[PDB]
């Protein structure tokens, strides 16, 4: 007789990707308060997301401003752009709708 | 401080995980209340770590790290090999009556005026022994908490039992220092050493033999040689006595005799030999030689005579 | 023989250092004094590397203060040390 | 020690051909101090080597 | 193995991203806000390179302590830095 919350469902998902990453076993009690980590960068993140999009004059958010942060991150450099980013962390399918490629007839989905 | 937090932490470790509650608490250092909130049941290496901060948010000084390995020392005591001392006085001097303050503060000046920096502790142990842990050093170095010496003085007797680590260096201070702090006039280092500590204080007090006498099958095999038999036995009982054999492990003989047996005869110089002994209950090897066919009936003296002699090592001249 | 790397190494470091200095407190004329005193600067490189000098071993000019400090220290300790044995 | 008269005498050609009363100033000032630094690590280092062996002689002697 | 210590994952799961978690977390802190169809896919990617950030910190932590179970003061410690460097 299950019941979860769903806001641990969300976070179970990086909880295990962070002991894969890890290689080293760890301790249950490290497990939780991970996920006290995540709820604040998540947190903090939609906090600076205001900031960017409120400075060019648009409430919506855009890709650009993703990538703005990610550079001001030190992730995104001069020699390492967005593209590169998507293609060595993502699936396939998730690549499709990101990046754009042309194919058949110069057809080019998404339009850039 | 962090070399004390490093020294107790390595002392814990070494602690065997089932007895590492008494130990605790016969240290007592840490408050009783203190002990339950640790649970024991989880890894040795979370349960160090949270007894490191324990520990740590108290004061801690150096003198209860050392307490604590004096602690552990005394229930493992077969970690090192022993070597026995014996001290010896003048006709005259009349029998004095021992002070524990005062032997302590004799073999602390004695040590602190010699050297400039050294640390020794004093565990009064009961049935009548001191334990000592020394750790060594001079007027330019500060003293080496990794190799100490440990020494079990027995009070109002000749004997004190010293561990072999690092006193070759240092070794006639720490005879000065006995024999200042008990008034002796003399002392010399019996030819003695084992692992046992326990046995040889029994061979050195000789009190392994405390038996007193007070008032108070298949007929068709015949066995020839039986008179021979029952003589064998007869003398191995009557050699090797019938108490239990105190526990040795090695004996050492060095041989400077010559060779008599057309060859050789000419030579007139000794054949240099040196052999040893090794086995987990020495004594008992021994004794079982004869019956089983592989020595005569009475073996020599040289191997029947350690406890009697408190003897270990031997040399032998023609 | 020349002397050791290390010689040039801390030279040429400290004049970078007393020009920047001497620089800080001028307030005119600044190609000029700049290019003249790299010129010197430069041609003392020269003229110290092509000197000779009798062989020789030298700790770095940086951490000999420090040294020396824990030298007096030491002395101090051993001398009084040494005093005390010799009264006993 | 040998070798501080070469650079003294460096001094003197570099002054004969400069003019420039603030440059001459400033030769004058980091020279002294060049000549500061060079007495102070000199004389530090004789003396810390010696004072080396007079401890090690020293604890010769109290052993 | 005890329910106290976890093994590392021989095997990742799937890498499926939850969108849906990510749409409704971001939905309630700022409601006002609406968010382009694509933008949780990115939001999806920052998360995997800050959590990869935590996983390289608190195994160095771990190491350096002579740890070989990754301790919650290991990963507090690493969460310190790194979430001052991924705010900009």
């Amino acid at each position: 007789r299950p019941r979860q919350d769903p806001h641990k469902a969300g976070l179970s998902h990086y909880v295990k990707l962070f002991s894969f990453y890890a290689k080293m076993p760890m301790e249950r009690k490290a497990l939780e308060m991970v996920e006290k980590c995540l709820d604040k960068y998540f947190q903090h993140l939609c906090d600076d997301l205001e900031v960017f999009a409120a400075h060019a004059g648009r409430k919506t958010v855009k890709p650009e401003d993703l990538e703005l942060l990610m550079r001001r991150q030190g992730l995104v450099t001069d020699q390492v752009s967005l593209h590169v980013l998507v293609e060595r962390h993502l699936p396939l399918e998730y690549r499709q709708l990101l990046i754009p490629c042309a194919y058949s007839g110069n057809s080019v989905f998404p339009a850039q | 401080d962090e070399t004390v937090a490093e020294f107790i932490k390595r002392t814990i470790l070494k602690i065997p995980m089932n007895e590492l509650t008494t130990i605790l608490k016969a240290w007592d250092f840490l408050s009783e209340n203190q002990l339950q909130t640790v649970n024991f049941r989880q890894r040795k290496e979370s349960v160090v770590q949270h007894l490191i901060h324990l520990c740590e948010e108290k004061r801690a000084s150096i003198s209860d790290a050392a307490l604590l390995d004096i602690i552990y020392m005394q229930f493992h005591q077969h970690q090192k090999v022993w070597e026995v001392f014996q001290m010896s006085k003048g006709p005259g001097e009349d029998v004095d009556l021992f002070d524990m303050k005062q032997f302590k503060n004799s073999f602390k000046k004695i040590l602190q005026r010699a050297l400039k920096n050294v640390t020794v502790s004093f565990r009064e142990t009961e049935e009548n022994a001191v334990w000592i842990r020394i750790a060594w050093g001079t007027q330019y170095t500060k003293p080496n908490q990794y190799k100490p010496t440990y020494v079990v003085y027995y009070s109002q007797t000749p004997y004190a039992f010293t561990s072999s680590s690092m006193l070759r260096r240092n070794t006639p201070l720490l005879g000065q220092a006995l024999t200042i702090a008990s008034k002796h006039h003399q002392i010399v280092k019996m030819d003695l050493r084992s692992r046992y500590l326990d046995s040889l204080k029994a061979i050195v007090f000789k009190q392994y033999n405390q038996t007193f006498e007070t008032h108070n099958m298949d007929s068709r095999i015949i066995h020839e040689n039986i008179v021979e038999k029952e003589r064998v036995q007869r003398i191995t009982q009557e050699t090797f006595g019938d108490y239990p054999q105190p526990q040795l492990e090695f004996a050492q003989y060095k041989l400077e005799t010559k060779f008599k047996s057309s060859i050789l005869a000419e030579r007139e110089e000794p054949l240099r030999c040196l052999i040893k002994f090794s086995s987990p209950h020495l004594l008992e090897a021994l004794k079982s030689l004869a019956p089983a066919g592989i020595a005569d009936a009475p073996l020599s003296p040289l191997l029947t005579c350690i406890p009697n002699k408190r003897m270990n090592y031997f040399k032998i001249r023609d | 023989q020349p002397l050791s790397k290390s010689t040039r190494d801390h030279l040429q470091t400290m004049m970078e250092s007393v020009i920047m200095t001497i620089l800080s407190n001028s307030i005119k004329e600044k190609e000029e004094i700049q290019y003249h005193l790299n010129f010197l600067k430069k041609r003392l490189l020269q003229q110290c590397e092509t000197l000779k000098v009798p062989p020789k071993k030298m700790e770095d000019l940086t951490n000999v203060s420090s040294l020396l400090n824990m030298e007096r220290a030491r002395d101090k300790a051993n001398e009084e040390g040494l005093a005390l044995l010799q009264e006993e | 020690n040998i070798v501080l008269p070469e650079f003294e005498k460096t001094h003197l050609e570099h002054q004969q051909r400069i003019e420039s009363k603030v440059c001459k100033a400033a030769i004058a000032t980091f020279y002294v101090n060049v000549k500061e630094q060079f007495i102070k690590m000199l004389k530090e280092s004789q003396m810390l080597t010696n004072l080396k062996r007079k401890n090690a002689k020293m604890i010769s002697d109290i052993e | 193995m005890a329910l106290s210590t976890i093994v590392s994952q021989r095997k990742q799961i799937k890498r499926k991203a939850p969108r849906g978690f990510l749409k409704r977390v971001f939905k309630r802190k700022k409601p006002q806000l609406r968010l382009e169809k694509s933008g949780d896919l990115l939001v999806h990617l920052n998360c995997l390179l800050f959590v990869h950030r935590l996983a390289e910190e608190s195994r160095t932590n771990a190491c350096a302590s002579k740890c070989r179970v990754i301790n919650k003061e290991h990963v507090l410690a690493a969460a310190k830095v790194i979430l001052k460097k991924s705010r900009g």
